RNA sequence: GGUGAAAUUCUUGGAUUUAUUGAAGACUAACUACUGCGAAAGCAUUUGCCAAGGACGUUUUCAUUAAUCAAGAACGAAAGUUAGGGGAUCGAAGAUGAUCAGAUACCGUCGUAGUCUUAACCAUAAACUAUGCCGACUAGGGAUCGGGUGGUGUUUUUUUAAUGACCCACUCGGCACCUUACGAGAAAUCAAAGUCUUUGGGUUCUGGGGGGAGUAUGGUCGCAAGGCUGAAACUUAAAGGAAUU
């Protein structure tokens, strides 16, 4: 009695992505992100901007017809961070508190099986 | 120890104090002597003759049962190999690595082992030539090594 | 960055969800509660149509939802859409994948990870690569806190795991294999066969991903969705 | 008596054509003029004829192979792959 | 005139009592007195001429026909081979990687000889002296020695002329150029040293 | 100076001396 | 002068190991030499589970936790206050 | 091993070397086992099997060449086929 | 997109993102440890083949064939060289974005050689355990790796035989570790760095204040880059080591 979707909350530094997706994965609804709500270019990944971004993703989905979604929070992955962004957990709370029920949270960050090389050199990002 | 390795493990045989043994033995000295040559007649090396006589028969060691040792008995009855047994196996191992190194040339570990085996063979050959067991002009030839093992 | 973009269009309105229609998904008869869900698709037009654009689709769901119970939550079943029947897309088994939460949970340290895989073709010509996992366990009364293996039992159990998976897959169809993984009877078979080598724990099959699909055979599909 | 210490076979060219080119032609000519053995008889009698042709004098069986080598490494790998594929498909 | 040795394989005519002699390019590992099984139902052996439509993927082939009934189109040089990539069941077509590195799609009824063309590694020894090059080119064609166009008169070559030895104009020549102006690089997309991958 | 940089400097200086050497000998 | 019996870190009888990369500044460090901290933190932040529970389909029971192993270089571990200096007597403490 | 067994036979029992001598032994029926290297001509091998089947003897294949067969026998030259006239003190006839 | 902050750069030609795949090369996480092997360098997916090695068990055999080493020889990280294949990430050079008084440095985006492999060279490192190899003796304690022994020991299949996996005790060889300091050391510290003024178990190599200088020249090896051997003139009263405030 409840149509379902997928959140795909991409959480990283300097940016955050909330892109609601249907069960199959081809359809795209409300790809709004946290970089089109802030006017600082430093708070794009901040928790204060993810909440604003997710406040619109939960309204467009409701207008479209989606009432509940699944959550797959992910990070940059690859060989760069492997850790969730500062505002990924805030984005999940924003659409949960907007009346959009959630369920089955999954971590789909791409962990490599020792592939390619990591940028920075052998002496590190000396700053 | 371990002439050609870094190991230091100690492991050997501890023969008993009784030079007249094992008391419960009942077979005669001649009976075990004809058993030694029978096993030597079928190509068994002196080490295998002692091994087989120790675990299958009641012969603890062939020195206290007989008056002489296994190699000594083999030479007396005319079943002595031309080349020493230990040298024979060392050359047999050496040609095995050479056969391995003639197809897989990129094996540097085998090359290092082959040098160690060849050096060990030369050192053993020097003693045997000095002790007047091998011909004074005997030498280890890589091409002829395979033929020497027969 | 709403006011930092300089070049927005180098070359020089209607909401797109009005031309999209809901389609209700269905699952094989292996899973009890079919009840998959709904998906968007562009309206059937004369140029591309909706069936062609919906023919190729793989929807990922969780086995706990399909079977109703909760002991299959860590297993998610991937179903591939391959044919429609007028507003109810029909799927088929495509793969099985252990969730990242569970997989990283059983993987601990001070224990040995035994892994194996097999490439086996079923009766219906479905070339499948089946993965399996196993972890050594600390037996009761043991005080040594490493519980490692000697790399020879690992090879022995790997051989037994490979032949067990080969036996239970060669001689059965994809539908039978799907009906076999859900009761987790394969895990019982492995723990019966590798209990005389090393205790082991958390015996599981990781992935049943698909490699080759046979001829379409719309007849089998109609039997799957009765 | 080691008439040439490094030049080896290509002392005919003398001081011409450059040391690097002389070294390369020496490396290839050693294998070109080397004597090989039949796989059908075992005697070391296989010798190079024309380009890619290796004919013998005892068994007289001629083999097609490399320009300067009786068996190219790439050819050997291709043969091994072909045998593996045949064994896989015919099983 | 060819660096690949030839093999004379003779067959039996199925319709008339007479021996047919065929000229095949010798492959590596092929020896005299060898039985060659040419056809569709043969085995995957070196020297066999099975069509590409009945071989497993990854097969190394030679003398590949572009079209059925061609009698040898591709992979006819020494040391060259064609790699099988895949096959399409419906509308039977085999995908092939050519020695150049260009992807090709051909029919499944194109016969190819299994193995690697003999004489591989032929171009690995410098010709050293001009005599070897002269002898090699005499058996091929009149294309040696070659005179540079920049050392010519302006009438005998577009690049010639002037008090110095310079081309004058750009060496790159457009594809849509008539006969006479095509002296240099023809439709050269890029010039200079090829550094890095070719992005094939 | 570091050992690496001192050795590199004297190696470049040795290269220059040998280049001057090759002109006369 | 010598500071620790294990000179770099935990390496006696091997001679060489495959190095790893720091997660912060991408510094190449030996696997033994690297200081590893395991993160068992839940997928959600502190608290906020009660907000999730009310808007949770099914009887909750999900509560996933993310698991990650982080390798830190000596410079980054000290700077991030993960690893702090100690007195000579406290240095010997494990 | 097969090499040790052949060496024991060469040392103790009666052996003959070559192809013509092997054919003569097969003809006279003084042969029991024949060992043919994997490098001999197929025609010669087939004729040897025909003689062996006519004379009711045993056939063994040495997984090498003439050089390897000669080395295993204990000779410097190349042996294509060895006929075993008498086992002697070995057991190559009864076993393998 | 990235940074402490920005910008270069990519974005109505749809960037970024999501879903179905395909191709290419590299790599062997998590399991991964005061853990194993190898002469060292070094070696982490699975399977098959090839030969090799340490330890253990042995009432098997030879018998002092041994230990250390000028000369000499094998292997020898990375980087570099020659000729092919390969060339995805990273990336000496180089091109730009900045920051800065200056920044051809640190930071950002591209990017050649290189990073992978085949065949042949290079013989270097903080190649360190800054501690040569062999042998003997000397304070205790626990854990752990491999093999062996014993205990109706526990668990396991058919409750109960075997075997396997564990518990306890012992033994041999190991990577090592904890506490003390007889003893040693200038001290930091050391189960050897102890058994050295109560000086002697066997053997090899190296050093005689700091610079000049591992430079110049002469030989020698190498395609080159460079390796081995290797001074003098001149100058200085100090450098250097461990700890205390």
């Amino acid at each position: 009695s409840q149509v379902f979707g997928v959140a795909r909350i991409y959480a990283s530094f300097n940016d955050t992505f909330v892109h609601v997706t249907d069960l199959s994965g081809k359809e795209t609804i409300a790809r709004v992100t946290g970089g089109m709500k802030v006017k600082a270019d430093r708070d794009e990944s901040s928790p204060y901007a993810a909440m604003l971004a997710a406040q619109d993703v939960a309204a467009k989905c409701k207008e479209v017809g989606i009432t509940a979604v699944h959550v797959k929070i992910r990070a940059t992955g690859g060989t760069r961070t492997k850790t969730p962004g500062p505002g990924g957990q805030a984005a999940l709370r924003a659409l949960a508190r907007s009346g959009l029920r959630i369920g089955r949270i999954e971590d789909v960050t791409p962990v490599p099986s020792d592939s390619t090389r990591k940028k920075g050199g052998r002496r590190g990002r000396r700053l | 120890g371990r002439m050609h390795s870094a190991g230091k493990g100690i492991s050997s045989s501890a023969i008993p104090y009784s030079r007249n043994a094992p008391a419960w033995f009942k077979l005669s000295s001649e009976s075990v002597i004809e058993q030694i040559v029978k096993y030597a007649r079928k190509g068994l090396t002196p080490s295998q003759i002692g091994v087989l006589l120790r675990d299958a028969h009641g012969v603890t060691q062939a020195r206290v049962i007989t008056g002489n040792k296994i190699m000594r008995i083999l030479k007396s009855n005319g079943l002595a190999p031309e080349i020493p047994e230990d040298l024979y196996y060392l050359i047999k191992k050496a040609v095995s690595v050479r056969k391995h190194l003639e197809r897989n040339r990129k094996d540097k570990d085998a090359k290092f082992r082959l040098i160690l085996i060849e050096s060990r063979i030369h050192r053993l050959a020097r003693y045997y030539r000095t002790v007047a067991v091998l011909p004074p002009n005997w030498k280890y030839e890589s091409a002829t090594a395979s033929a020497l093992v027969n | 960055a709403v006011g930092k973009n300089k070049r927005l269009s180098k070359g020089k309105v209607v909401d797109p969800f009005t031309r999209k229609e809901w389609f209700d998904i269905k699952a094989p008869s292996t899973f009890e509660n079919r009840n998959v869900g709904k998906t968007l698709v562009n309206k059937s037009t004369g140029l591309k149509s909706a069936s062609d654009a919906l023919k190729g689709r793989v929807v990922e769901v969780c086995l706990a939802d399909l079977q109703g119970s909760e002991d299959h939550s860590f297993r998610k079943i991937k179903l591939r859409v391959d044919e429609v029947q007028g507003k109810n897309l029909l799927t088929n088994f495509h793969g099985m994948d252990f969730t990242t939460d569970k997989l990283r949970s059983m993987v601990r340290k001070w224990q040995t990870l035994i892994e194996a895989n097999v490439t086996v073709k079923t009766s219906d010509d479905y070339v499948l690569r089946i993965f399996a996992i196993a972890f050594t366990r600390k037996q009761a009364n043991q005080v040594k806190r490493h519980s490692y293996a000697q790399s020879s039992h690992i090879r022995a159990i790997r051989k037994v795991i490979s032949e067990i998976l080969t036996k239970e897959v060669q001689g059965s169809t994809l539908a039978q294999l799907t009906s076999k993984l859900i009761p987790e009877v394969i895990n019982k078979e492995i723990e019966n066969a590798t209990k005389d080598i090393f205790p082991l724990q958390n015996i599981h099959v990781r992935k049943v991903k698909l490699l080759k699909q046979p001829k379409f055979d719309v007849g089998a599909l109609m039997a799957l969705h009765g | 008596a080691k008439r040439t210490k490094k030049v080896g076979i290509t002392g005919k060219y003398g001081v011409r054509y450059g040391s690097s080119l002389r070294r390369q032609v020496k490396k290839l000519e050693i294998q070109q003029h080397a004597r090989y053995d039949c796989s059908f008889c075992g005697k070391k009698t296989v010798k190079r004829g024309a380009a890619g042709i290796w004919t013998c004098s005892c068994c007289k069986k001629t083999v097609a192979g490399g320009a300067y080598t009786v068996s190219t490494a790439a050819a050997a790998t291709v043969r091994s792959t072909i045998r593996r594929l045949r064994e896989m498909v015919e099983a | 005139g060819r660096g690949a040795p030839l093999a004379k394989v003779v067959f039996r005519d199925p319709y008339k009592y007479r021996l047919r002699e065929e000229i095949f390019i010798a492959n590596e590992g092929v020896h005299t007195g060898q039985f060659i099984y040419a056809g569709k139902k043969a085995s995957l052996n070196v020297g066999n001429v099975l069509p590409l439509g009945s071989v497993p993927e990854g097969t190394i082939v030679s003398n590949v026909e572009e079209k059925p009934g061609d009698r040898g189109a591709l992979a006819r040089a020494s040391g060259n081979y064609v790699i099988i990539i895949g096959h399409n069941p419906d509308e039977n077509k085999t995908r092939v990687r050519l020695p150049s590195g260009a992807k090709k799609v051909i029919s499944s009824d194109a016969r190819g000889v299994i193995g690697v063309i003999a004489g591989g590694g032929r171009v690995d020894k410098p010709l050293l002296k001009a005599g070897r090059a002269f002898h090699k080119y005499r058996l091929k064609r009149n294309s040696w020695p070659k005179t540079r166009g920049v050392a010519m008169n302006p009438v005998d070559h577009p690049h010639g002329g002037g008090n110095h030895q310079h081309i004058g104009k750009a060496s790159t020549i457009s594809r849509g150029a008539v006969s006479g102006q095509k002296a240099g690089l023809i439709a050269a997309r890029r010039t200079g040293l090829l550094r890095g991958s070719q992005k094939t | 100076m570091r050992a690496k940089w001192r050795k590199k400097r004297t190696r470049r200086l040795k290269r220059k001396r040998r280049k001057v050497r090759a002109r006369s000998k | 002068p010598k500071k620790r019996a294990s000179n770099g870190r935990n390496k006696k009888g091997r001679g060489h190991v495959k190095p790893v990369r720091c997660v912060n500044c991408s510094k190449s460090i030996p696997k033994d030499k690297a200081i590893k901290r395991m993160a068992i933190r839940n997928i959600v932040e502190a608290a906020a589970v009660r907000d999730l529970s009310e808007a949770s389909v099914y009887p909750e029971y999900a509560l996933p936790k993310t698991y990650n192993k982080l390798h830190y270089c000596v410079s980054c571990a000290i700077h991030a206050r993960i690893v702090r200096v100690r007195s000579r007597e406290d240095r010997k403490n494990r | 091993s097969i090499n040790q067994k052949l060496a024991l036979v060469i040392k103790s029992g009666k052996y003959t070397l070559g192809y013509k001598s092997t054919v003569k032994s097969l003809r006279q029926g003084k042969s029991k086992l024949i060992i043919i290297a994997a490098n001999t001509p197929v025609l010669r091998k087939s004729e040897l099997e025909y003689y062996a089947m006519l004379s009711k003897t045993k056939v063994y294949y040495f997984q090498g060449g003439n050089n390897e067969l000669g080395t295993a026998v204990g000779k410097l030259f190349r042996v294509g086929v060895v006929s075993i006239l008498e086992a002697g003190d070995s057991d190559i006839l009864t076993t393998l």
